[PDB]
């Protein structure tokens, strides 16, 4: 990036963070394998 | 030493004393499919001796003005024994193949079949701008007949038909051809009803000839699957 | 100077381009970052999140009443109850899902889908269900003989309520696309049927005929290919109001 | 087996041979091997330090060309009272329309390669100027929804890749990558593409890049124009496999390997080479 | 900025230039390679192997018939059967074989060309032939006794079938090339000729004609420069389905 | 390569490896020079 | 990207400049160098080089007749043979030499030129010749006693047959220059004229008339600058077979 | 030169190497200064 402000600069494709279970599992107490999840 | 050969797979053998040495397509050998190549990830089938053996086809006839023979795998295949259930069964299959091509005659006689396997040997019609139908390419165990051996039926030519994996049975010389095919696709396994990884062609390039005792002379094939793999399983078609 | 020389493609504006340009407010400080919860970070972990598939596409179903699959006593054995077809890439129960609607952004795909189903009659209510996936290959099958022979799962209602059917990658090529054509080879991912396993079996207080709401989503081992647009949405004229902006 | 070959091979003198049980210029072609005789076997040679190079047969130089791959031309005008490519149209792109480029892909069985695409637009008036005109290409996926007029919202291209080019710019270049649900691209497909009996043979979809709409993005001049545009592509990162038989007969069709052959020889059906009056007559003999 | 300033050939579109360009879709991850039978890496490779020349190119001959040359016993002694025009660059015999399509992709040529010829007779046929390579200069000869002075081999049929003939690269020029004038010192490379060395002998009950199958190839000594348009394909209207292609 | 996909690269003439005995000698044993192929 | 700017100069096209282009052939291998006799890789190298002045330039002289300068046994005593205007830059003897011809391919030069003169008469034919240089400023000399004045050398016939007059480098400027006028302070060189030292003295039977042969070369001193189109060709219309390489 | 061949590369203006004996003085016995050429 040859600008001075940052915000100029080319696209950011490097982020490969990930947390899926914000969505899939945001349940308060983790579900285990193969245990039945109501007991 | 390089004349006498002996192939066994599962309950199967044959012995041959007049060959040419043996091919294996490409310098490659089959194998199962590797971990870091797969693809379809249900447990595969490996049935080994049931399906890896020689299965021997109806024999074709030698004729003077023969054009030469084809046939399509694994569609020749495709409903012979428990190879063929397994590819009946099963959305997926992957294997190699073991090739013996058979034809013996006299010290009288003359004559040469190019014995080749072909990787995708895409067939094309002839004088019509209409693509080959569906019967006019799956012909199954009895195989098909070259309409233009010249071309290879696909508007080339058979001429350098020698790039792919071959040998020859030329009379006063051998009486067998054997070609070790490997897996050949883009992909790591196949629906094998739609599509023929390999057609193997056999093409009297010098034709039968003679002045002894008129005799018919065949030409038999026999064909190995190696290394055979099935993935998702479900009923028959 | 520099001696130089301009190469094809100079000039052109590619929308899918990447590159700096200049900055129309100089020295502008953005407002500060602050935590929000929620934050997603790929379109993979949006799909990988279950929602209603709507199976009871059918005319006289009415609006929610195509997102469940009503069930009833049989009187016969054996019983077909419903069939799914499985091209995320086209019209039917699974277009309008996360996975189905993001998919349908892209064009090649590759991975496991899983299916969830959660019965919803009364506690008294009993059942076992058989949910098969068959590879495809033929026709689909309406007889539990046939189905049995595919991927399943025998389901037994109870304290759990849900059933997963897990439709495993079984492809021959690494991804599948979309190209309008459900019965190409590289398309047609195969079928789900449901069967009775034995049968709906509830007392006279009980509804006779009870709902299981179906859902589905990929799991992570799924993978979305070369972006185009959705099919989804659409526009032949200006929005109302859009000509105002200018005025 | 393998290794690096940057130059031809030297020649080694050889000497008179006279040796039992060695024959080196015999063979057996019923093996399906190439005769192995070296020239040093075959009679006698003097050594030769060979320094002729190799690499203008590397594979990604005798495919690494940019060849004409479609050629569309169509009015520019008010098409009004139009039947017709009424300022855009849109192409499925395929290898197999101009010859010079599919004969040399035909040489393998399969290829794996990203695809430089060039595009060159050209205008005539149907005299008073040429307009310097601004085009939109659109890539929209093999099947997929495509523009049906020249002024469709669907031009607004959300997601799909759309390059704007001027006439008075150089040609518009980007590359598409290789974009195979496969590991190759299938050259050759011996199937069907589909579940049933009555789909079409020999053509694998998934060796289908994909669709190619263009149109003028200028609204119509008072004045009709003919605009003709021309695309290019040019692989590279190749890598090939499994040579074949070239292509000597004409080709008939885009869509399969029909063949008729030319009237009368060179490479008619019954004769691919032209005919000379008998084996033993030498033509262009010196005399 | 940087200073700069075009140079000619700027903006041109050379289709034999090599430059990075705009990737049409970022982010794509292209599918994972496969291990392949059968890699090529230099079309060197491919001229290597030898292919069927059409030595029997004469009116009357039909299909593969022009593929064989057929023997007889002669009732003459030293008798001539059949000669072979050699440039490689020209229509004849060796103008559709593996090296003659490939070096017709190019212009200039070096190396040792190989000719096998497998007998094709009973195993009863017995015989001795002799192949000759006649370097350029004079007209080809017509004789054994003027043939046999240049480069040969003498073959004695047998158990081995096959005999090969080199012709070495015996040039004054680094390389031959075409210019469509067969007679030219920089392109005609000789003749080939075939002869009887003894006569082909065979028992009443084997055929007393025989067919001979002629195959050349390329060693690895060859070289090939100056890439052109193939003279062996062209066409002069747009082929079936072209158009169609844009409805 | 300026852009940030490595496929958008220039071309790669840089592979001199080579194995034409894949196609000009795919038989199980090698054949020795001199001695007669068929024994 | 780069901020640039266009300079003047921009798109131009200078037959003199110096830059690298797209190659139209890429991975072509051109063929192997192998020594050649007679490499020469600076143009001063063949200006070194002795050639044939013309100095007998008249009418009547046709032909090689130009090419020498006839002496003849003298009745008088003193007598002056011949002169030679030197402007290697304009049309004259010096003209068609490797010194003149390639000097005038450039517009500035300096440096010592160097003439020698072959005696071709018959063994039994002697003689001594004064040749003298005469640096600019005057009219050229035509009486011995003004010509020995300036640089000169005196030569005897014998053995050695030839003698050799050097012209030194004597300018005030750095260079000499041509610009069509020979009366140019900064390009007349001055004058060469040659009379009878004794006089050519041979016996009745020896021819007594003999032939000179004047030569003409640069020395390693010479130095050329400014290139320029040579004057000595030129065309008016198509060289004929022009047009037919467009047939 | 940023292309890949070599040959594509601006001029070569340095080489200064001379021998002009191989013109001038091509004798196969070299001539001694102020010494009678012919002896
Ligand atoms: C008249 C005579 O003595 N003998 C002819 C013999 O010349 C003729 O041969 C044809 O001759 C032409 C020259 O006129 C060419 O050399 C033909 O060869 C090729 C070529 O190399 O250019 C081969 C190539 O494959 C062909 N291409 C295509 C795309 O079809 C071209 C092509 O037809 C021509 O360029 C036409 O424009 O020709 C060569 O065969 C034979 C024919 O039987 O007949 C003798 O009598």
């Amino acid at each position: 990036n040859f600008y001075k402000d940052s915000y100029a600069a080319s696209a950011s494709k490097q982020d490969f963070s990930q947390d899926p279970s914000k969505f899939t599992e945001p349940v308060v107490e983790g579900l285990k394998a193969g245990a039945p999840v109501l007991k | 030493s390089d004349r006498v050969l002996q192939l066994k797979l599962g309950n199967s053998a044959i012995v041959t004393q007049e060959a040419a040495n043996y091919c294996c397509a490409y310098g490659e050998w089959p194998n199962y499919l590797p971990d870091h190549e797969a693809v379809a990830i249900d447990k595969p089938t490996q049935p080994e001796t049931s399906t890896d053996r020689f299965y021997t086809l109806r024999s074709v006839k030698w004729e003077s003005n023969s054009t030469g023979w084809w046939w399509k795998l694994p569609d020749a295949l495709n409903n012979i024994g428990m190879f063929g259930q397994n590819v009946q069964y099963h959305y997926l299959y992957r294997s190699g193949f073991l090739i013996h091509v058979q034809c013996n005659a006299t010290k009288f006689h003359q004559g040469a079949l190019l014995v080749v396997a072909i990787p995708e040997h895409q067939r094309g019609a002839h004088d019509t701008t209409t693509s080959p139908g569906f019967n006019d390419i799956m012909k199954g165990e009895r195989g098909g007949t070259f309409n233009h051996p010249y071309v290879l039926d696909d508007g080339t030519s058979i001429a350098c038909a020698t790039i792919f994996p071959h040998q020859w049975i030329n009379l006063r010389t051998n009486n067998s051809a054997t070609i070790v095919l490997p897996w050949m696709n883009v992909a790591p396994m196949d629906f094998p009803l739609r599509h023929n990884q390999w057609t193997l062609a056999v093409i009297p390039v010098v034709p039968l000839g003679t002045r002894t005792m008129s005799s018919v002379v065949p030409i038999t094939v026999s064909i190995a699957p190696m290394c055979c793999e099935f993935n998702g399983l479900r009923h028959a078609i | 100077g520099v001696p130089t020389y301009l190469l094809p493609g100079s000039g052109q504006f590619l929308t899918t381009d990447d590159h700096s340009s200049a900055p129309v407010l100089p020295c502008f400080n953005p407002t500060p970052e602050m935590h929000i919860p929620g934050q997603i970070r790929n379109m993979l972990e949006m799909i990988q999140v279950e929602s209603m598939m709507e199976i009871n596409n059918t005319d006289g179903a009415n609006g929610m009443e195509r997102l469940r699959v009503d069930i009833s006593v049989q009187a016969d054995l054996d019983q077909l109850l419903f069939n799914i077809p499985l091209d995320i890439q086209l019209d039917g129960p699974l277009r309008n899902t996360l996975v189905g609607n993001i998919s349908r952004y892209y064009t090649h795909w590759s991975g496991s889908l899983e299916m969830t189903f959660m019965f919803c009659g009364s506690f008294m209510a009993t059942g076992k269900l058989i949910l098969c996936y068959t590879p495809p290959g033929g026709s689909c099958p309406t007889t539990r003989e046939t189905a049995m022979l595919g991927t399943h799962i025998v389901w037994d209602f109870g304290l759990q309520s849900s059933i997963t059917l897990i439709i495993p990658w079984i492809s021959g090529s690494h991804y599948r696309m979309f190209n309008s054509d459900a019965k190409s080879t590289n398309a047609n991912v195969g079928y789900v049927t449901c069967f009775m396993q034995t049968n709906l079996i509830v007392p006279s207080e009980s509804s006779d005929t009870c709902s299981l709401i179906g859902f589905i989503a990929a799991k992570d081992d799924f993978s979305l290919r070369l972006m185009r647009d959705s099919p989804d949405i659409g526009q032949s004229n200006h929005l109302h109001g859009a000509e105002a902006a200018y005025q | 087996v393998e290794s690096i070959i940057k130059t031809a091979t030297d020649t080694v003198k050889s000497e008179i041979n006279a040796e039992l049980g060695v024959v080196p210029s015999l063979n057996a072609v019923e093996t399906g091997a190439t005769s192995n005789t070296e020239p040093e076997e075959a009679i006698q040679t003097r050594t030769v330090i060979n320094q002729h190079g190799v690499s203008e047969t590397l594979v990604e130089n005798f495919l690494g060309r940019a060849a004409l791959v479609s050629k569309k031309s169509f009015e520019y005008k008010n098409h009004a009272s139009s039947s017709t490519h009424k300022n855009f149209f849109k192409w499925t792109i395929n290898t197999k329309s101009f010859v010079q480029l599919r004969r040399k892909l035909e040489l393998f069985t399969y290829l794996r390669f990203d695809a430089e695409i060039t595009i060159l637009t050209t205008v005539a008036v149907n005299y008073m100027g040429l307009p310097d005109l601004t085009l939109q290409a659109m890539f929209v996926p093999t099947g997929a929804l495509t523009p049906k007029e020249q002024d469709s919202f669907h031009w607004q291209s959300g997601s799909n890749a759309s390059v704007f080019f001027k006439i008075s710019d150089p040609p518009a270049r980007m590359t598409i990558p290789f974009m195979c649900i496969n590991s190759a691209y299938s050259v050759f497909y011996d199937g069907f593409a589909g579940f049933e009996k009555n789909g079409l043979y020999g053509i694998n979809p998934a060796d289908t890049i994909g669709n190619l709409c263009v149109r003028i993005v200028n609204e119509h001049q008072p004045v009709g124009f003919t605009v003709t545009v021309r695309v290019y592509m040019k692989p590279k990162h190749i890598k090939a496999w499994a040579p074949r038989p070239p292509r000597t007969m004409p080709y008939m069709s885009i869509a399969n390997a029909n063949y008729k052959g030319r009237d009368t020889a060179p490479n008619t059906l019954n004769a691919i080479i032209g005919n000379r009056a008998s084996v033993t007559t030498m033509p262009h003999n010196i005399v």
